[PDB]
């Protein structure tokens, strides 16, 4: 089983050159969640923008280049990142475009959260075929005192 | 899978609600817009799949107010200092991508894909 987790919004943006600006908390709990205990698979540059290890979670960082850090393993193509995860009932992918572009047709759930925050960035969710997954999963949040947009979190299964 | 409401005769200065029923899809999960056209389809109004987000035109800016009801699967489109250049056929139209995905282009009045028959709206002087 290979998932991907991600929040996306307006315009399939992921990402731009600095931190989105918003403000999820729930979000983050959510991410928490449902990769804890899972091993998480990730590219350079996302690793880059945590800054920190996932702790009580493998953490696998894609590289061409040889590791920076030794806290984290650190693997050199994607069939490797696979095998880095070992016999686990649920590998996790997160991030980012590059990353997300090359695991989703080997992937059989999309965890997802939808926020509708107009933001323009050079990074992008691939576009998924809503004809191939089922969303078997939904539950809308508005925002409030603690959350800067409305958010949706989403569980999409490959048809 | 989409029907326009509302839509007659009005006079002019007149008010008059446009009523847009979607069947077939999950309505929350998707934007709705609004177009109208004389004897070219011009763009209207957009309302973002959550309904935080809407996009007039020009020709709409002001006058105009696109709204959503998840619960009765209907987004709405009232009008209220009507004239007769506003008179045209309106047609809810729906993106085929779910939630924020081609929003930009839902505001430019393109990545549309589902289109109703239409409600004529007439304003007389
Ligand atoms: N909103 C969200 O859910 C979310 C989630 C994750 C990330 N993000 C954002 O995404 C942005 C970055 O996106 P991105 O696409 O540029 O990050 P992608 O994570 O850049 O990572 C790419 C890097 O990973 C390595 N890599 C990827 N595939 C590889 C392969 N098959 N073999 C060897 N190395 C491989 C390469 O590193 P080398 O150059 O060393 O070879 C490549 O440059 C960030 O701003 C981040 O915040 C957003
Ligand atoms: N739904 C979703 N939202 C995201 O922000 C997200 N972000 C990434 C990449 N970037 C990040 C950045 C920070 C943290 C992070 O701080 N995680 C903490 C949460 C701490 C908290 O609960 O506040 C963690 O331990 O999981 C995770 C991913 C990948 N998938 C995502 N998926």
């Amino acid at each position: 089983m290979i998932s991907l987790i991600a929040a996306l919004a307006v315009d399939r943006v992921i990402g731009m050159e600095n931190a989105m600006p918003w403000n999820l908390p729930a979000d983050l709990a959510w991410f928490k969640r449902n990769t804890l205990n899972k091993p998480v698979i990730m590219g350079r540059h996302t690793w880059e923008s945590i800054g920190r290890p996932l702790p009580g979670r493998k953490n696998i960082i894609l590289s061409s280049q040889p590791g920076t850090d030794d806290r984290v393993t650190w693997v050199k193509s994607v069939d490797e990142a696979i095998a880095a995860c070992g016999d686990v009932p649920e590998i996790m992918v997160i991030g980012g475009g590059r990353v997300y572009e090359q695991f989703l047709p080997k992937a059989q759930k999309l965890y997802l959260t939808h926020i509708d925050a107009e933001v323009e960035g050079d990074t992008h969710f691939p576009d998924y075929e809503p004809d191939d997954w089922e969303s078997v999963f939904s539950e809308f949040h508005d925002a409030d005192a603690q959350n800067s947009h409305s958010y949706c979190f989403e569980i999409l299964e490959r048809r | 899978q989409l029907q326009e409401s509302g839509g007659g005769l009005v006079q002019a200065g007149g008010s008059l609600r446009l009523s847009c029923e979607a069947s077939g899809r999950t309505f929350s999960s998707y934007a709705m817009g609004w177009f109208r056209q004389a004897p070219e389809r011009d763009f209207v109004a957009v309302i973002s799949w959550s309904g935080s987000n809407t996009y007039y035109a020009d020709s709409a800016k002001g006058r105009f107010t696109i709204s959503r009801d998840n619960a009765k699967n209907t987004v709405y489109l009232q009008m209220n200092s009507l004239k007769p250049e506003d008179t045209a056929i309106y047609y809810c139209a729906a993106p085929g991508r779910p939630h924020g995905s081609s929003w930009s282009l839902n505001k430019k009045g393109q990545g549309y894909d589902y289109w109703g028959q239409g409600t004529q709206v007439t304003v007389s002087s």
